[PDB]
RNA sequence: UGUUUGCAAUUUUUUAUAGUAUAUAUCAAAUCAUCUUUAUGCUAUUCAUAGACCUUGGGUACAGUAUAAAAAUUAUAUAUGUAUUAAUUUACAUAUAUUUUUUCUAAGAAAUUAGGUAAGAUUUUGUUUAUAGAGAAAUUAGAUGUAAAAAAAAAAUCUUAUGAGGGCGGAUCCGCUUCUAAUAUUUUUUUGUAGUUAUUAUUAUAAUAAUAAUCAUGUUUAUUACUUAAAAAGCUUAAUGGCUUAAUCUUGCCUUACUGUUUGAUUAACAACAAAUCUUA
């Protein structure tokens, strides 16, 4: 229940916190910005990595709750996603690293 | 039993767990699509008012715990590892370390009036005004013993900045407000100067700082970052002065502008701020303690070094 | 002087008026006052 | 699909969704929370059986055995009974459907649970109003030395609800009013209604006298009854009308 | 008429903090970084670990001069102990 | 079911609107007659004129100040505002569908 | 100026006019949250009662031991309560070196380090 | 179709049905700007296809570990292309000037606004402890205590009562008067001080006794009630008095800072009169 509750509150925070401004942490056309944009598209625009896929705004914003027997709220899936987002995905020259040449953390 | 007969016959709580087949057929996304229309709105359309107009006004405001409320804040997101640490190991050590045994039938101590009254044979003493606080001009809070019912804990932390030169360069106040934002995760409130000093070029009633207060879990998380990731990186750091303390269980100290940028939240985007604009902060740790020695004993349990000075 | 005595004329064209003072560097006065000729609250505007 | 089902949204939602109890909606957090409250309600009921049998042991116990006598045995059972009443409420106070059934007005008022939420609701907005009328209009100490109402009483004339202290016309206040009462204590009690005019001017002695405009006694009432028409108190409802309704009035000039 | 203010909170993430000890805990921060590797923390500082012998007897050549000398002229001149 | 229920909502809405407009047309007729009525009274010196206090009650009975009531309902503004947005978005669907 | 504009935009997004609005739940959604809130606050009660039960049980063990100690005589030719009066002293308890910083600095962690425990530690 | 999409949840009102006053539904208003394209784009894969990896056109995906199936979808003006048509016709790709999604240059970072009314807050000053730069002198954080399961009962000392229409003299007038009730006071005569959790001891997991803890079904940043010397701050302006339970502060709506006449006073304003002051209807 503690896990399901935290996840339940992380998605209410998504609906009530100000949006994330990448321009405040990453500057345009840099190794960090490009790396952030690639992985941000795999998360379907969600800047957070531990709340699955949920759009706070839009027609389907109401569907914030998760169904029973879900893996997203668990702590095992949380650590897995936070680690997959720490691996450098953009080489020093700005090109995406091949899927096979990516070193895990 | 007749008592059990007075309980509600049909209980939602004593219903069986949901069926797996029903779980498979429950698809909230397919309902909105299959409907191909918008369900009519409910006739209940109460929305919290923007102003509180009294306890007898027809329209009343709900408590902050109500999710639809205007001041609602999403609940906890995690357990601060320093709160679980304090409550798991250090709650009993401080209780065991500082313990005075009271015999079984010890009479309860009766507190004496702190604002004394004149007692004697002089007819003037009758209607005399109560005497002044003996010693200090304001009555200091009396120390409570560390019991199993009173374990000193951290309550809130106030990070404040004072930028006098911001009166000439307005951008020094914009940066100071942003550093204190990423550091604590809240929106600081601007403060103003209260005195007039020409030598220092200080003018009264002008914005010259910013202040944030973090409560609950946020304050336990900030302490961990400070203790384990910021303070261990300050070059030639000796420790919090042993003289810190206002006499009520609150510890205060300050950080340098070069130590404020050691905060992980400030070193990541350190290049987005103009040069030489990151300020120093005044960190005030408010605890449930009621003494200077209790607070210094509490912080030592969380891993704060104190030095003699 | 810094103060001037202005006259608020009734917009009911009844001739009644009120007299108040206000600084020169201020906007003309315009209030909702009671007109005893028609015995109702109407709009009163500064004369000038 | 008729109005007897409820609002339009319900009739629409009840035809485009699936048939499933609200308590069985497969939501993760909602079902995790429903299990914490489930195994807790079982602990409250297990406590009611523990305190229920603990009274029998004390009941079949000679008073002399208690070093405090018979007085110490009643204060011990008096506290145990009160502790059981609290356990019968905490067993359903967290139930989500008990809250829905109460908010819809379909709550069973013969149970302590629904009577607890009704008093809390009354003490939130309605009590604060009547508590204010008794003081500002000086019903205390003029009529009673001290008064703390414990039941709800809403009066309506000709089907129109009257707000506490509203100045009504002499034509409206011409027929007996209907009282929409609600008691929050268990069992059936006998009730007396009295309508008193406390500002009758007595010019012969330069003071005010009080005049009774209605009086009825022996009115059976239970926490399930809601409406009582003072018009029919002798035939429809059981009671003894000591004085039929006297149309209120106020002579010109008096307050 | 008391105005009911609303909370103005920025966006916050969940972060994995990996101390120098290799141990990892999760926190709630405003930065977008997912994993924060700490090369210098309490688990590696001498003020917090006054007994660990590994931390003491450390060169701690912050400036870099002690290492530049050894690169030019070698380790012949050193405080052998 | 959703389509027919909405028709019932619009039918009940038209009934109230039909009655409101049927009653609004009566008030505009009562006000027109009142503001157009000139009651000349024998004041003095055998002169006839309309009293000033009656000229003040032409706009409306005493108790309130005509012209200070709220012009419209904010619910109608929310209702109207939704309708405007729906077209705009629905309009973009037709254009990008036309392409 | 460019960088300051970035900082100002960060605040412009936090103004009351820009921040998202208060939530708007139906009934079944509101009732769903009412239980999650009703079960969480009850969970804290179960953790508060448990936590305060251990503190009271650990405290009563000290009272019992110290009460026995008060009425002991010894060891040897030492008056009653000597060990008790010596155990109730607070020498250095409220000093700087009261609690070792190696024990207080080590906090709980989700996962252990590369070397969970150091058995080779020598005095 | 305003209001969050799984279902009678706020207040008031309209209308209708059943009903004999109640009940349900509905309507309007109040409280609140929640953001709404059910997919036309995107993504992946797969066929063809002139093509030496790419060109052109079609399919496919089946979604609770929700999904490719919307993390934010306008409208143009020009130029430069490419491909296209009867046609700058039309569809894309670039750039640069715009407007649109109210969606990104902190007013909740500023202004010393002072009356009516409503609600809310109730020591604000100084002093003092501590606190990067910070020093005699800058900012911020602090600075009283108690209580919060529940009482029951006997008499007496007064004081009140438009209580018993009490009794007796002259129903509600009056001075004496018993009784009941209420407030206050006694340190008074006491009785009771449980229940719950835990510890200890005896007894056969329970019972009994003793000790400690105990406002808590509630976002612990708890809350609520009471208490917290005097001075000082504040209240258009000197000084005195006063206000902290409002006369101060904050906020919403407002402009009675209204028209006419008028009562009783300032021990019959200023030791006269007049101009004045407070007040009632
Ligand atoms: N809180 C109450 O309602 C309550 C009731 C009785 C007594 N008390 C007294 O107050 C003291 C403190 O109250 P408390 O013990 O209920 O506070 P708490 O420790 O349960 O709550 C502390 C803060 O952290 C949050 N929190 C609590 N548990 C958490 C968890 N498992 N994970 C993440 N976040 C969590 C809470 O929301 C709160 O903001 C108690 O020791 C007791 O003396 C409090
Ligand atoms: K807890
Ligand atoms: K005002
Ligand atoms: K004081
Ligand atoms: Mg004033
Ligand atoms: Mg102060
Ligand atoms: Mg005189």
């Amino acid at each position: 229940f503690e896990e399901s509750f935290y996840f339940y509150q992380k998605r209410l925070n998504e609906r009530l916190t100000a949006p994330f401004r990448k321009d405040f942490y990453f500057k345009k056309d840099t190794a960090a910005d490009l790396d952030w944009r690639i992985k941000l598209k795999e998360r379907h625009g969600v800047p957070a990595k531990d709340i699955g896929r949920y759009n706070p705004r839009g027609r389907m914003a109401w569907n914030d709750e998760v169904l029973v027997g879900s893996q997203t709220s668990s702590r095992k899936h949380m650590v897995e996603k936070l680690l997959a987002d720490a691996e450098m995905r953009v080489s020093e020259d700005g090109e995406e690293i091949p899927a096979e040449d990516r070193v895990p953390v | 039993i007749p008592d059990l007969a007075e309980l509600e016959t049909r209980s939602a709580l004593d219903a069986p767990i949901p069926s797996e087949e029903d779980k498979k057929e429950f698809r909230p996304w397919k309902r909105a699509a299959d409907r191909k229309a918008r369900l009519p709105s409910s006739r209940y359309q109460y929305h919290p008012p923007k102003y509180n107009r009294g306890p007898l006004h027809p329209i009343q405001s709900p408590p902050s715990s109500d999710p639809i409320a205007r001041d609602f804040v999403p609940g906890p997101f995690n357990m601060p590892r320093l709160k679980e640490t304090f409550r798991t190991v250090m709650a009993s050590d401080l209780m065991t370390l500082a313990y005075i045994h009271t015999p079984p039938g010890t009479p309860k101590k009766e507190p004496t009036e702190r604002l004394r009254a004149w007692e004697g044979d002089s007819p003037y003493f009758a209607n005399r005004a109560r005497r002044a606080p003996r010693g200090a001009p304001e009555l200091p809070i009396r120390e409570r013993d560390i019991s199993f019912r009173n374990i000193p804990e951290i309550k809130e932390i106030t990070v404040s900045t004072f930028v006098p030169l911001g009166l000439k360069n307005p951008d020094l106040l914009i940066v100071a407000r942003a550093v204190l934002l990423a550091m604590t995760g809240t929106m600081p409130e601007m403060t103003r100067s209260k005195n007039n000093v020409v030598q220092w070029q200080l003018q009264a009633n002008k914005p010259a700082g910013c202040k944030t207060t973090i409560y609950g879990n946020a304050a336990w998380e900030f302490m961990d970052r400070l203790i384990h990731l910021v303070l261990p990186r300050i070059k030639d750091w000796k420790g919090v002065p042993a003289s810190t303390g206002d006499g009520s269980g609150n510890v205060q100290f300050g950080l340098n502008p070069e130590d404020v940028q050691l905060f992980p939240e400030v070193e990541c985007n350190y290049d987005m701020y103009p040069a030489k604009m990151i300020p120093g902060c005044h960190i005030a740790i408010k605890t449930t303690a009621t003494s200077d020695r209790q607070a210094k004993l509490l912080l030592q349990s969380l891993g704060v070094p104190f030095y003699s000075n | 002087s810094r103060i001037i005595n202005v006259r608020l004329i009734s917009m009911a064209m009844t001739g009644y008026f009120y007299t108040f003072t206000r600084p020169r560097t201020s906007l003309p006065m315009s209030m909702l006052k009671y007109d005893p000729i028609v015995r109702r609250k109407v709009l009163f505007l500064e004369q000038k | 699909g008729g109005p007897e089902l409820g609002s339009r949204r319900r009739r629409a939602a009840l035809a485009t969704t699936g048939n499933l109890p609200f308590e069985q909606l497969p939501y993760q957090c909602f079902q995790d929370a429903r299990k914490i409250l489930q195994q807790d309600r079982a602990a409250k009921i297990a406590q009611i059986v523990k305190e229920t049998e603990k009274i029998k042991l004390i009941e079949a116990r000679d008073a002399s055995e208690f070093e405090g006598g018979e007085a110490a045995k009643q204060t011990r059972i008096k506290s145990l009974r009160k502790y059981i009443e609290e356990l019968k409420i905490l067993a359903d106070i967290n139930d989500p459907e008990v809250k829905r059934r109460f908010e819809d007005g379909r709550g069973d008022m013969t149970k302590p649970v629904y009577r607890f939420m009704a008093e809390r609701r009354w003490r939130s907005m309605d009590y604060k109003i009547i508590a204010q009328r008794i003081s500002q209009f000086h019903v205390v100490p003029d009529l009673l030395p001290a008064f703390d109402p414990t039941m709800d009483v809403k009066l309506s004339f000709r089907g129109y609800q009257v707000s506490p202290g509203a100045i009504l016309d002499s034509r409206v206040t011409e027929v007996a009013p209907t009282l929409r009462m609600q008691v929050f204590d268990k069992g059936e009690r006998l009730l007396t209604v009295v309508v008193i005019d406390s500002d009758v001017p007595d010019v012969t002695h330069d003071n005010f006298k009080r005049r009774c405009h209605f009086l009825a006694a022996n009115i059976p009432w239970d926490p399930s009854k809601t409406v009582l028409s003072l018009r029919s108190v002798g035939d429809r409802v059981e009671g003894d009308v000591g004085k039929p309704w006297l149309p209120p009035f106020a002579q010109k000039g008096s307050p | 008429a008391t105005f009911v203010p609303r909370h103005r909170r920025p966006y916050q993430f969940t972060q994995l903090v990996q101390l120098s000890d290799g141990s990892t805990f999760t926190v709630r921060t405003t930065m977008p970084t997912a994993l924060y590797k700490s090369a210098k923390d309490s688990r590696n500082h001498l003020l917090w670990q006054p007994s660990d012998k590994s931390l003491k007897n450390v060169e701690l050549d912050e400036a870099g001069k002690l290492a530049a000398f050894r690169e030019r002229y070698g380790r012949g001149w050193d405080l052998d102990a | 079911v959703i389509a027919e229920l909405i028709k019932e909502k619009l039918a009940a809405r038209a009934e109230y609107n039909a009655r409101q407009s049927a009653l609004r047309k009566l008030q505009q007729q009562k006000m027109l007659a009142r503001r157009g009525t000139r009651v000349l009274r024998l004041m003095n010196n055998y002169s006839y004129r309309e009293t000033n206090w009656e000229i003040g009650r032409l706009i409306g009975d005493p108790g309130s100040v005509p012209g200070t009531e709220k012009v419209g309902s904010r619910k109608a503004k929310f209702r109207a505002r939704r309708r405007r947005r729906n077209t705009f978005l629905l309009g973009i669907k037709e254009r990008k569908l036309a392409k | 100026d460019p960088r300051i504009i970035n900082i100002l935009r960060h605040f412009a997004v936090l103004s009351p006019k820009r921040i998202p609005p208060p939530l708007r739940f139906g009934r079944n959604r509101y009732l769903r949250h009412w239980t999650i809130h009703r079960a969480w606050l009850l969970f804290r009660r179960q953790q508060r009662e448990q936590r305060e039960r251990i503190l009271m049980q650990q405290h009563q063990s000290m009272s019992n031991a110290c009460e026995e100690l008060r009425n002991t005589e010894g060891p040897g030719t030492r008056e009653t309560g000597y060990l008790y009066r010596v155990a109730m002293l607070k020498n250095g308890v409220y000093g700087l070196k009261s609690i070792p910083i190696e024990y207080a600095s080590r906090a709980l962690v989700e996962t252990p380090g590369r070397q969970a425990w150091n058995h080779e530690w020598k005095r």
